[PDB]
C-alpha cells in the first residue's frame, strides 16, 4: 500500500490480546 | 539500479528470515551487506515450510541463500521433525486449520526454543482465535514471539512474471457445469492473489479491466479490497490492468523464436527447472543465471551465438588465472561460471536436436502470414511430410490459422485437415470449442491496432551459422506488438498511442481505491504510468511475457516497468487440453 503494509502484516499484538481474553474466560 | 518484482518478493522473504527485523525502524538497502550482518550478529534458526510455501521460496532463493540468512535447516510442517529445544523456529506456512494445529502441537511438544509464525497469505480471525484459544491453555503462550500475515501468496518465475498457481482457470470459469458459487469463490481467490501482489509492490494502483467477464468481477472485488485497505489506515502512480484470456487465444498456441519461449514450449520449463528429453536430463536455470538474464529475450540465433562468445571469453578469462595458480573447489567463481555455460551450451544443442527431429521452423512460418493460399498450401504441404513429433504442433499451427485467418478459412481445410487428425487418430475434441473462440480473436484484432519494432555446437563459433542458424536468422519477421501489448501501451502511454488502441481500452472499467464511490461513474480517465501490473485471468504465457518486456525495454522517453502474471502460466500444450475439455463437456 504505502509503508502502511508493515501495519497490516504484524498481527502479534492482536494475537496476544486474544490469547489473553481466552485466558480470562477459561 | 531498478528493482524487479522478484527482487521485491525476495526482499520481503529475506526480511522475514530475519525475524521480520528492521521492521518498525529505518534502513533502505536491498540485500544486506555482510559487514552489517555482523552488526546484529545473527544466530541459526530452523525454518518450517509447507508444500505450498516451499514452492514459493525455492523459486527465488537457493539453499546457499538460506544459510547466508541464518537458516540451518528447513523442513515441512507435516514431516516427523526431530526436536531442537534450544534453536529458534520461523514458520512460513499456509493459514490452515491443519497447520495451526501442528504449530500448537510443536509449541506444546517444546520442539523449538521460540516460534516466529509467519503466514503465507493471511490468517483469518476465525483461525487466529482458534490458535489463540489452544495456546491459551498451554503455559507456553509466551514462546510465540510473533505472528505475521506476510502476503506472499504467489510465485515469481522470471524477474517480472508471476503466477497465482491456480491451474485450469479458463475451464473452471467457462465450464457450463461450474456452479455460480464455485465461480464467485474462484474470483475471490484470484482477487486475493492480486491483492497479495499489490501489497508487495507497496503501491495502490488504479484498476483497469475489460468489462463483461471474470476480469471485471475480480477487478471490482480487488477494488473493494484495496478500498478498505486505504480506509483502515486513516480516518507517479501505478496501474493494474486485469484482462480476460479471451483477449487473445492465438498467442496461447503460437510458436516463437526467442530463447525463453522455445525452452518453455519444447522443454516443459517450470520453477527454474528445464526438462530436456522417458529419457529426461534436468538443468536448473537458477535466478541470476549470468547468461539467461542476458539471452532470454533474445532470438535463438543471437543466444546460440552469445553462448559461444562466453565459452570463448571464459576460456580466455580462465587462462589469465591459470597463470597465477558442495566440494570446496580451487576456484568457485570460475567453475560456477563455466557450469552455467555448460548448461545453456547443450540446451541450445538439445534444442537443435528437437528442431530438426521434427522440422519445427515450418510451423513458425505457416503462422506468420494468415492469409492467401501462399500459406494455406504450406500447411497441408507440411502435414504431407507426415511424422508424429509434429502431431501436437500441427493442431496448434492450425488453430492459430483458424483463429487469426482474418477471412473465413475455406470449408476445405477444416475438412481436409480435420481428416488428417481423425485418421491419424489424435482426438480433435478441441477443434469443437476452438471455432467459437474465433469470433473473439477477430473482434479484438479488429478493435486494436498493432504497432511494430554437442561438439557441433562448440562448433558454430564463427558469428554466422551451422547451416541451420542461417534459415532461422533470415526467417526473422516483424516482432509487431501483440493484442495485450496494445492494450497495455494505450493505458500506460496514452499520448503516444494509436486511436484504435486508445478507444478500445477507453471502454475499460476504471477504478481508484483512494477515492470512495467515484462520481456518477468511475468515468475512465487517461493518464501515463511508469509501472503497471498486468494480469490475464485464465492463462499466462512466456510469449505474452516476452512481448510485454521487449515493449517495455524499448521505451525511451519515459521508461516503463511491466509486471505480467496470470492465474497460471499455462503451456501451449496444457492450454490445448483445457480447451478440449470444454469441447468434451460442452455437449453431454
Amino acid at each position: 500500500g504505502a509503508m502502511a503494509g508493515m501495519n497490516i502484516k504484524d498481527r502479534t499484538s492482536e494475537f496476544q490480546q486474544s490469547v489473553l481474553s481466552y485466558k480470562k474466560r477459561n | 539500479k531498478d528493482i524487479s518484482l522478484r527482487d521485491m518478493q525476495i526482499s520481503a522473504i529475506l526480511k522475514m528470515l530475519f525475524l521480520n527485523k528492521d521492521l518498525n525502524n529505518n534502513d533502505n538497502i536491498t540485500t544486506i551487506t555482510d559487514d552489517i550482518f555482523n552488526q546484529q550478529e545473527i544466530i541459526w534458526k530452523v525454518l518450517i515450510l509447507d508444500i505450498k510455501s516451499t514452492a514459493t521460496i525455492s523459486s527465488v532463493l537457493r539453499v546457499n541463500d538460506l544459510l547466508k540468512a541464518g537458516i540451518t535447516v528447513h523442513s515441512l510442517i507435516k514431516q516427523d521433525r526431530s526436536p531442537l529445544p534450544d534453536v529458534p523456529a520461523i514458520y512460513f506456512v499456509s493459514p490452515t486449520k491443519e497447520n495451526i494445529d501442528i504449530i500448537v502441537n510443536d509449541l506444546k511438544s517444546d520442539k523449538y526454543s521460540e516460534f516466529y509464525i509467519n503466514f503465507t497469505s493471511s490468517l483469518p480471525r476465525n483461525l487466529l482465535e482458534d490458535l489463540a484459544q489452544q495456546v491459551s491453555i498451554t503455559g507456553k503462550s509466551d514462546k510465540i514471539k510473533q505472528v505475521y500475515d506476510q502476503y506472499l501468496d504467489f510465485i515469481v518465475t522470471e524477474p517480472e512474471l508471476f503466477s497465482l498457481e491456480i491451474s485450469n482457470a479458463y475451464l473452471t470459469l467457462n465450464d457450463p457445469k461450474t456452479t455460480e458459487e464455485e465461480i464467485t469463490g474462484l474470483c475471490a481467490n484470484i482477487a486475493d492473489g492480486l491483492f497479495n501482489t499489490v501489497l508487495t509492490i507497496n503501491s495502490i494502483p488504479i484498476i483497469r479491466a475489460a468489462k463483461g467477464g471474470p476480469a471485471e468481477i475480480i477487478a471490482e472485488k480487488l477494488g473493494t479490497k484495496l478500498r478498505d485497505f486505504v480506509i483502515n489506515t486513516n480516518s507517479e502512480r501505478g496501474v493494474l490492468i486485469i484482462l480476460d484470456r479471451n483477449i487473445d487465444f492465438a498467442s496461447m498456441f503460437s510458436h516463437s523464436w526467442i530463447y525463453q519461449c522455445m525452452v518453455f514450449d519444447i522443454f516443459k520449463l517450470s520453477r527454474n527447472t528445464v526438462t530436456i528429453p522417458l529419457a529426461t536430463k534436468k538443468y536448473d536455470i537458477e535466478p541470476n543465471d549470468f547468461f539467461w538474464m542476458e539471452n532470454s529475450h533474445l532470438p535463438f540465433p543471437e543466444a546460440a551465438e552469445n553462448v559461444e562468445a562466453a565459452l570463448n571469453t571464459y576460456k580466455e578469462e580462465a587462462a589469465e588465472i591459470t597463470r597465477k595458480t558442495e566440494v570446496v573447489k580451487k576456484l568457485p567463481e570460475l567453475t560456477a561460471k563455466k557450469n552455467t555455460i555448460d548448461t545453456h551450451m547443450n540446451i541450445f544443442a538439445a534444442l537443435l536436436s528437437q528442431l530438426e527431429s521434427k522440422s519445427l521452423d515450418t510451423f513458425f512460418e505457416v503462422e506468420q502470414d494468415p492469409g492467401s493460399t501462399k500459406t494455406r498450401s504450406r500447411f497441408l504441404d507440411i502435414l504431407k511430410d507426415g511424422k508424429t513429433n509434429n502431431l501436437e504442433d500441427k493442431l496448434r499451427s492450425f488453430i492459430v490459422l483458424y483463429l487469426t485467418s482474418t477471412t473465413g478459412l475455406p470449408k476445405d481445410f477444416v475438412q481436409n485437415v480435420e481428416n488428417y487428425f481423425k485418421e491419424n487418430d489424435y482426438d480433435i475434441n478441441a477443434l469443437k470449442y476452438v471455432y467459437k473462440l474465433r469470433e473473439f480473436m477477430q473482434l479484438s484484432n479488429m478493435s486494436l491496432q498493432n504497432k511494430s519494432l554437442y561438439g557441433l555446437t562448440e562448433g558454430k563459433l564463427q558469428g554466422g551459422v551451422g547451416s541451420l542458424i542461417s534459415g532461422i536468422k533470415k526467417l526473422l519477421p516483424e516482432k509487431k506488438t501483440i493484442p495485450i501489448t496494445n492494450v497495455v501501451d494505450a493505458i500506460m502511454d496514452p499520448l503516444n498511442s494509436s486511436q484504435k488502441n486508445l478507444e478500445t481500452t477507453d471502454s475499460y472499467l476504471y477504478i481508484d481505491p483512494k477515492i470512495t464511490r467515484g462520481s456518477h461513474t468511475r468515468k475512465p480517465k487517461r493518464q501515463s504510468y511508469n509501472k503497471s501490473l498486468v494480469f490475464v485471468v485464465g492463462g499466462g504465457n512466456y510469449l505474452e511475457y516476452q512481448n510485454l518486456q521487449e515493449w517495455a525495454h524499448s521505451q525511451l522517453h519515459n521508461p516503463k516497468k511491466v509486471m505480467y502474471g496470470s492465474t497460471a502460466i499455462t503451456t501451449p500444450a496444457e492450454f490445448l487440453n483445457e480447451i478440449s475439455r470444454l469441447g468434451a463437456s460442452n455437449s453431454s
